[PDB]
């Protein structure tokens, strides 16, 4: 059957999908998730889209406000809007699984809400593709590839120039912060190859 | 987080092996989730983040993937021009171009709601700090507007079953990560993914650049600069955080860099030592790497020339011996609080000591505090993240190197003084300070251990789950938050592949109403505790095997 969606836990709880077709697959993804990790999961889509507040009152409105300036909501839906079919398949389908589970969890609290709902003072609502894609952008992207220090940066080659003078600031600031240091052991040893590009490390820009 | 890939030049009773330790913190429930999707494509196994629907770390019985952060630099600052007469643009390309902007509230519980504009320029998003009249700052990451593609390449490279398809679902995760690959044959490959900028001439991207228009990046560079390994002749990949290849510039932060210092030399050594590695002892090389400190090896040397022709008595030299005669590989005491060895304190004051001295003397307030600490520094609940060689440390390696740095040492850390003096002085702090603490018989030391904590606030400081759900572990462990290890064509095994993993504290984190924990809530954190961990399995027949539950949905879109 092309509605059939099977899904088999194992030893440790650990679930297992079988279906035909995107869509089914990730419901079920989605299903089990749901049945798992319904309030990590709402804490999650809260985090990254800066709506703690909401729940747990005026300590997390600066953590809201910060979430919120660090990402812009229409560029996501955009690419969304842009995605394929069988791509768009994965999302929705993630969503509408959970949201299966959401609406039996809603229907008959008394014995599927987990705890932490009744605890922290709301109930679960359900998903779109949007909030999948922020979990991702809000835990991954956002945690682990959004890194930088420029400002801070300049702002001690400015100090270090100030108190050593022009070049030898420069020069210590590359005895601090070097571009690139060639006796940093590598994950790719050097006869197999190198990084062909130079960059500039005197702050040229300037 | 860290990885260690071995090929088939150096797999024993296999063809590749496969071992990733991500570090993402410790959290109740668990950071990651396990799932097996088979269907519509996909065969595969494993566990990954908030359970994205993509695995980050699994198999599918051809070839397996794993990942740890990269840490390249993709993302510059641009410092746009304003003015007081046109608010809400900025120059751009000779004219005065409109940002873009939006109205959030943020809706508060039993509290007032708030709201604020948010805006962005051609270069991204602004900053809040570091505003004037004339300056606000746009962060611009070479991965904007590439969020989906780095998702969906992520869920796509799931269905590879080479080399060749695999790293063309490399080459659009946009995000800076490294990626790993092994597969059934025992071929081992490595990526270090993402989008990375093609900036223009004399564009130092330590440094902020002018958002008027010059300094605009060119483009993207492309897939071919991203540093790659297919099957190395070194047979196998390591890495630990640190640089991928030679000459390939790090991360902007201050606190970040790659130099000779590096923590991945720890595994480097225990691939090395062993010409060829088991399943068992490549499983084996996380408990080794998670107790090792880190320093020892570094500044030994440099302990033991200065200490080297002091008389016996010297209790500044009796510290060295100390820490000579260590493995450096902390244990714990069987009361379950203390290290059976005092080597990590030693260490800890004496650097402290050390950067104090030189680093951190060298350096104008208040930037001085960036290079003060030690990398032993952490709370009662204990790290909340890996351990690591701290920024000051690895500059001080630098220059205990002397000649031996390829780094010119503009002004010298030890100010005219000798090394050895130096060195001395911090060894007299560490036993002024350890002697004072636990008296004079170093033999019977009994310093703090450090713990491990699975937080009920996840990464961002916000619950996601009531505080009484904290797990709490005696040994910290400088290792994965969960640490999955693939092995292909095992010779004692009748599959072509063999999986394990440990999600801790367990695949589920749900409570019934009236409290009643799920069967899988804690069952896997005993395991984590001791090395331990439990089958991934693939096959229709595997799964069948060791089912306990099952659920058949009828649904139509
Ligand atoms: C924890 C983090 C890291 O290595 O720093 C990470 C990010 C993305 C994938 C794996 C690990
Ligand atoms: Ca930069």
């Amino acid at each position: 059957s092309s509605s059939e969606i099977k899904i088999v836990r194992d030893e440790y709880g650990m679930p297992h999908i079988y279906a035909n077709d995107t869509w089914h697959l990730f419901y079920g993804y989605g299903y089990v998730v749901a049945q798992d990790r319904l309030f990590q999961m709402e804490m999650a889509r809260r985090s990254t889209q800066g709506t703690v507040a909401e729940v747990l009152g005026k300590d997390f409105v600066k953590f809201d406000k910060d979430i919120r300036r660090n990402y812009w909501p229409d560029a996501i839906r955009a690419q969304i809007a842009a995605l394929s079919p069988e791509d768009m398949s994965i999302l929705q389908g993630y969503a509408d699984g959970m949201n299966a589970w959401i609406d039996k969890v809603n229907t008959n609290p008394e014995t599927l809400l987990p705890k932490q709902f009744n605890t922290f003072g709301f109930t679960p609502k359900r998903w779109e593709p949007f909030d999948v894609a922020m979990i991702f952008v809000g835990t991954m992207a956002n945690r682990y590839s959004d890194s930088t220090s420029e400002i801070d940066n300049l702002a001690l080659l400015t100090a270090l120039k100030d108190k050593y003078g022009v070049s030898q600031g420069m020069a210590v600031f590359n005895q601090l912060k070097w571009l690139v240091n060639p006796s940093a052991p590598t994950t790719i040893a050097v006869q197999e190859s190198n990084y062909p590009l130079k960059f500039n490390q005197q702050n040229s820009q300037t | 987080s860290n990885m260690w890939v071995i090929g088939k030049s150096k797999a024993q009773d296999a063809k590749a092996i496969m071992v990733n330790g991500p570090q993402f913190g410790w959290y109740a429930p668990a950071y990651t989730y396990g799932i097996g999707l088979h269907g519509a494509g996909y065969d595969v196994t494993g566990n990954t983040p908030f359970a994205y629907p993509g695995l980050v770390f699994g198999h599918n019985g051809v070839i397996s993937w794993g990942s740890t952060a990269g840490f390249g630099d993709d993302v510059d600052i641009f410092a746009e021009r304003l003015s007081a007469e046109k608010p809400g643009y900025y120059l751009h390309n000779g004219k005065w171009v409109k940002m873009l902007s939006r109205e959030e509230t943020i809706t508060v519980k039993n509290g007032q709601a708030e709201t604020f504009t948010v805006w962005r320029t051609v270069h991204g998003n602004i900053l809040q700090t570091d505003q004037t009249t004339q300056t606000a700052y746009a962060k611009s990451r070479a991965w904007d507007g590439k969020e989906l593609a780095s998702l969906l390449a992520w869920t796509h490279q799931m269905k590879a079953k080479n080399w060749q398809e695999w790293t063309q679902q490399a080459a659009k995760q946009a995000l800076t990560i490294n990626w790993y690959y092994a597969d059934v044959n025992g071929n081992i490959g490595y990526v270090h993914t993402g989008a990375y900028p093609d900036r223009q001439s004399g564009h130092d991207p330590r440094l902020p650049v002018p958002g008027t228009g010059k300094w605009d990046w060119k483009g993207l560079l492309p897939f071919e600069m991203n540093p790659k390994v297919y099957n190395p002749q070194s047979g196998y990949i390591a890495n630990w955080n640190n640089s991928p290849q030679k000459d390939y510039p790090a991360s902007d932060l201050f606190a970040f860099l790659w130099g000779g210092a590096d923590r991945v030399t720890e595994i480097d050594r225990l691939l090395e030592q062993k010409p060829r590695l088991t399943a068992d002892q490549a499983w084996d090389v996380i408990r080794q790497t998670s107790r090792q400190d880190l320093n020892l090896r570094l500044f030994l040397p440099t302990l033991q020339a200065a200490t080297s022709g002091l008389t016996q008595s010297d209790p500044r030299r009796q510290l060295v011996e100390t820490l000579t005669r260590w493995d450096g590989i902390n244990l714990l005491n069987d009361d379950g609080k203390t290290w059976q060895q005092p080597g990590s304190a030693i260490l800890n004051v004496w650097l402290t000591s050390m950067l104090k001295r030189t680093v951190v003397a060298a350096v104008p307030m208040p930037f001085d505090k960036w290079y003060s600490a030690s990398g032993y520094e952490t709370t009662q609940d204990g790290p909340t993240g890996s351990l690591n060689i701290s920024v000051g440390a690895k500059i001080l390696y630098e220059a205990v190197q002397g000649d031996k740095s390829p780094i010119p040492q503009a002004v010298d850390l030890f100010a005219g003084k000798p090394q050895q003096e130096v060195v001395l002085a911090a060894l007299e702090d560490t036993w002024e300070t350890l002697s004072k603490r636990y008296g004079n018989n170093v033999s019977n030391w009994k310093t703090p251990a450090m713990a491990l904590t699975f937080r009920a606030n996840n990464f961002f400081g916000v619950p996601q789950a009531a505080a009484e759900e904290t797990r709490h572990q005696a040994e910290y462990q400088n290792r994965g938050t969960e640490n999955d290890m693939i092995v292909f064509s095992p010779t004692t095994s009748d599959r072509p592949v063999l999986a394990w993993d440990v999600v801790a504290p367990g695949q589920s984190g749900f409570i019934a109403p009236d409290g009643t924990v799920d069967k899988h809530y804690e069952d896997q954190l005993k395991m984590y505790e001791n090395f331990g961990r439990k089958s991934l399995w693939l096959t229709k027949q595997d799964v069948e095997a060791h089912k306990e539950s099952q659920e058949v949905l009828h649904v139509q879109r």
